[PDB]
């Protein structure tokens, strides 16, 4: 049921732009078209458009690029050792020590602007 | 006790699942050797933002104002990475 | 023991009972939007397909529309390779996994990679949260 | 029978040895037409007058009481003095025994018949348990059923969002081109035609997107086709290795949730500082 | 320092037995 | 028994976990190895 929430308030805001998008058709048209010239939101749609292409490319160069990473390897990784399992704790374990060591270093800072500010 | 990881990996789905600013595409469920290299090329985008003489040490401040102790988890990790477990090289498949 | 956890889990129950009640209303809400949203577009698309009789004069008009056509060739691109994209990684993730998922190894290798995006998670939103540490 | 007063029954409970235990309340409507419940003492003071109790008897009823709450000062005198044949020290010790000293009260037991009494209590309530997780279970039925509706919505309500988006589409590339029928093309629309002219020459150069996205569903069958061609290598991890396996991904779990907590947390406080 | 170094060690035992 | 190399910091776990920082007294007992304090005393005791 969460994972529908996130799912719902998502497409909220999809909608909501897209609404949006069709207010610009709607005002073009009625707008005359000795003042058409003046209403610059069309072509400011379409950049928007091209930026949102240009973003959406390289999220998909990235995941080619990390299937890319996981194939080259599960084509190697012949079984699971309980020492790749040993090693994959211990790996998780000295990430999470250290991101939890860099949250202490920003939430102490947190604070110090709070008890500032409060 | 009969109690498996299915509990435990609910959970953790539960907790990707809630901090997954949901994404266009789905996420790939990497293999062990992807999961390994992970963890060490973000620790070592940690490790140039926190020193790692003072680590172990802001961790437990933090998280130990929850009640975990880190040293004991460490130690359990270094049992655990020690434990000679079972022997390898799986037979022949099926029919030749 | 067995009362007060059964008087606990029915509030749990209906708690949820209350969440998918705001989520069936929120979607259609959102399914009226999308109503909405069409009978906007409906008048402009045959008031724009009438104006279509317009007679192009010039190269200029020629190339511009190639040019705003060239936008709608690459969103019918794009928005198709994100259908090519997902069925490789759901057809990835649903051929990487033994038959047999009542198996510890499946699921702790399962729980390490929902450990290693909550980190990754940890270290982006440490890396935005720093930042505002940065601004104020 | 008297017009001022209704009398309620909030709910019927199966008891052992075909009895049924009852819970009733009076609702008083006074002459200016509001209404109260009558007090429960005040009630049983009606019942257990013998010219009522014998018309009670004569409905069927066994036994009457309140459900009513206790005051420390009620606790305290009840607990003042040991029961009928029981020893003070056992009398003492179980007021230090008892496990819970607001909800719990220390009551004896007699004689067989007794624990008889408790034990067919325990195996009527067992059952009402029972009746409650049957309900639970159809209320989770419920819930799983309706969380499957909203996937199947939101699988179509995102996919006419994409029939709607790409008539917005249509429809404005057609404005705009109207709109500048008849002028040169302009610098904004140029600059335009240049970055999707550059899209789609990235989106048909053979060693980007589509040619990898071709070998990679080459691959991966390639793949698959040899590895169900493998044998299994089924370790055995013993069970206590697993355990503690299992205790190392809880305490690092709930860790993260702690750290998940944390920047939620501090990200909503700094925004009550932006503002 | 030196008892950091043993009180960690009684709880690695204490966890594994009780 | 104990290497120097994390002596500062396994004390700073301990003691701080019951609150007391080791870099602040370490401090203080620097400054009270620097500090010029006094020679010869100030007329205390005034009825000798």
């Amino acid at each position: 049921i969460q994972r529908n929430t996130l799912n719902i308030d998502k497409l909220k805001i999809e909608t909501a732009q897209e609404l949006k998008n069709a207010e610009i058709a709607l005002r073009t048209q009625k707008t005359p078209p000795g003042l058409q010239h003046e209403y610059a939101a069309p072509a400011d749609y379409f950049r928007i458009l091209v930026q949102q292409f240009e973003v959406q490319l390289q999220q998909y160069r990235q995941q080619i690029e990390e299937l890319e990473n996981h194939l080259a390897t599960q084509a190697n990784n012949s079984h699971i050792t309980p020492q790749d399992l040993s090693m994959a704790m211990q790996k998780i374990y000295q990430t999470f020590v250290a991101l939890a060591a860099q949250l202490q270093s920003i939430h102490e800072n947190v604070k110090v602007l709070k008890e500032q500010y409060l | 006790d009969t109690e498996g990881f299915g509990e435990l990996l609910q959970q953790a789905e539960q907790l990707a699942a809630e901090t997954e600013g949901i994404s266009e595409l789905p996420h790939v469920e990497r293999n062990l050797q992807e999961i390994q290299q992970a963890g060490e090329r973000l620790r070592s985008r940690t490790l140039t933002r926190t020193s790692q003489e003072t680590a172990d040490v802001k961790a437990s401040v933090l998280l130990g104002s929850r009640g975990l102790d880190i040293s004991h988890i460490s130690q359990r990790l270094e049992s655990l990475s020690a434990a000679t477990t079972f022997e390898p090289l799986e037979p022949v498949k099926d029919t030749d | 023991e067995n009362g007060e956890k059964i008087t606990s889990l029915h509030r749990e129950v209906e708690k949820v009972k209350l969440d998918q009640k705001r989520l069936d209303q929120e979607l259609d809400f959102i399914l009226s939007q999308q109503k909405e949203l069409e009978d906007l577009l409906s008048p402009l698309e045959e008031l724009v397909k009438e104006q279509s009789g317009t007679i192009y004069l010039q190269h200029a008009d020629e190339e511009r529309e190639k040019t705003y056509k060239l936008a709608e060739n690459i969103d019918a691109q794009l928005k198709r390779m994100a259908q090519d994209l997902k069925d490789i990684i759901e057809h990835l993730n649903t051929s990487g996994a033994p038959a047999d998922t009542s198996d510890p190894l499946q699921q702790i290798c399962k729980i390490l990679n929902a450990h290693m995006d909550s980190l990754q998670w940890i270290d982006q939103n440490s890396a935005l949260l720093q930042r505002k540490v940065e601004e104020v | 029978g008297n017009q001022t007063l209704t009398v309620n029954v909030e709910g019927t409970k199966t008891l052992p040895d075909d009895q049924t235990e009852v819970v009733i309340y009076v609702v008083e409507r006074s002459p200016n037409g509001t209404s109260r419940r009558v007090p429960a003492t005040t009630l049983y003071a009606h019942f257990e007058q013998a010219n009522i109790k014998t018309q009670l008897q004569q409905l069927g009823v066994t036994l009457s009481m309140t459900r009513t709450e206790l005051s420390p000062a009620q606790i305290k005198q009840l607990l003042q003095n040991p029961p009928a044949g029981v020893d003070p020290i056992i009398w003492e010790q179980a007021k230090v025994d008892n496990p819970d000293s607001e909800k719990l009260i220390p009551v004896p037991m007699v004689g067989f018949k007794e624990l008889l009494r408790r034990l067919k209590v325990q195996d009527q309530m067992t059952k009402q348990h029972q009746t409650r997780l049957d309900i639970i279970s159809e209320d989770i039925s419920e819930l799983q059923k309706n969380q499957t509706t909203s996937v199947a919505k939101i699988a179509q309500y995102k996919r006419k969002l994409m029939d709607l988006s790409h008539r917005t589409l249509q429809v404005l590339i057609k404005q705009e081109i109207q709109r500048k029928s008849g002028y040169a093309i302009q610098a904004d629309e140029e600059q335009l035609r240049v970055q999707l002219d550059t899209i789609q020459g990235e989106l048909n150069a053979p060693t980007q997107f589509k040619g990898r996205l071709n070998e990679l569903m080459s691959q991966i069958r390639m793949q698959n086709h040899f590895g169900a061609v493998r044998s299994e290598e089924r370790y055995y991890i013993d069970a206590d290795l697993l355990r503690e396996i299992k205790q190392h991904l809880k305490q690092q779990q709930e860790g993260l949730s702690h750290l998940i907590s944390i920047i939620k947390d501090d990200l909503e406080d700094i925004k009550l500082v932006e503002h």
